[PDB]
């Protein structure tokens, strides 16, 4: 169980998970501090974390957006 | 399609050389979002700081971090939301300056290379330019000055 | 100079292509190690297996690892000690097998890269060639 | 406090040192199974690890050489 987007699994979509996202691309960690963090992380469901998933996250919490793409049934 | 240009240069050894990377053929309609990653070799020269270029309208868009033990720098550009600030001109997105090792060698090449693992550009949340070319860069340490 | 060149290629969505990383310009006192890295983007082209080229004389020295998740591909060179196998001559180090992607489009360039962090080229185990050049290259999508 | 070449901390510099070695370079492993090992990876000295480190160890296992050039030759 996790929700998409929740990087740091803190249970809330929130702007720091889009900057979460940007730091493993950057590549200033190799990893989520949560155990579900990179599934929640590719929101594009692509399989890979990459800079787009880090704008998808920031962009749905600013209201653009209201579901991933992964979540598109 | 969009070109990537790490810039060649060259130094003395424990000079600092600048190493630009430049985007020709930008999309007109804007890119989005980017990441964009280089590597080096870190006993050769390391990483004393990353500028933005004129690409760069306002520092909030644009992320860098650099790690100088394992030989990489990154950067990112995300457009804010309203799309108010885009890259669909070309010109200089960022110079790296590059500490060049005191114990280099005149003679010696360093490859300063495009990571494709790390590297990619998007024209919005979801559609990805997936045509890019690069063109990596070198430096050459020298012993004279200029 | 030495040259590396990782060589380019085409194929179709979801084909095998073969990428070949060549040495130009080998000094005649031979290569005694090296690491060679390339970085790839996983959701383009994936690594199906990768086969020592003819400048390996011998198994025991040529070393291989890949990542798909994290997008690189590593080979390793170590002489014998007495230099009895060396890498003294000119052409094809290795070469890699990628499966490029299902959903692949005509004309999408994925690009291969060598990783300078993780490529090295030395002489003897204390004299390194700190004038290699690496050329990298590109897979190019084409139709059926 | 380290001994040289003895990469996975066991008292001994073995075949399997420059084994791991080469597992790093080749990045297989992110990390040496030891406190020290970085440093005791770094047998010549230039500050990082690199396949002629791995082949160094190879060497003095092999008895080529007996003292890396970290240790002043
Ligand atoms: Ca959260
Ligand atoms: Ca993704
Ligand atoms: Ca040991
Ligand atoms: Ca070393």
């Amino acid at each position: 169980k996790f929700i998409y987007g929740d990087v740091d699994g803190n249970g809330s979509v929130r702007s720091i998970d889009a900057v979460l996202i940007r730091d493993y691309v950057l590549g200033k960690i190799n990893e989520f501090p949560y155990e579900y963090g990179m599934l929640a992380a590719d929101v594009d469901g692509n399989g890979s974390i990459k800079i787009n998933d880090a704008v998808l996250v920031r962009d749905y919490v600013l209201g653009k957006i209201f579901l991933f793409p992964v979540e598109e049934k | 399609m969009l070109q990537v240009d790490i810039g060649s240069t060259s130094g003395k050894a424990g000079s600092v050389v600048s190493v630009p990377i430049t985007f020709t053929n930008v999309p007109k309609s804007g890119i989005y979002a980017l990441s964009f990653r280089t590597n080096f070799d870190p006993q050769k020269v390391t990483v004393a700081s990353i500028d933005a270029g004129s690409l760069i309208e306002n520092a909030s868009d644009f992320t860098t971090y650099y790690n100088n033990e394992n030989g990489f720098a990154s950067m990112t550009f995300e457009a804010p939301v309203d799309r108010a600030r885009i890259i669909d001109s070309d010109g200089v997105f960022a110079t790296i300056n590059f500490k060049v090792s005191d114990s280099a060698k005149v003679g010696e090449l360093y490859n300063i290379t495009t990571n494709s693992a790390y590297t990619s550009f998007y024209y919005s949340g979801t559609d990805e330019i997936k045509n890019v070319v690069y063109n990596d860069g070198k430096i050459e340490v020298i012993a004279l000055e200029h």
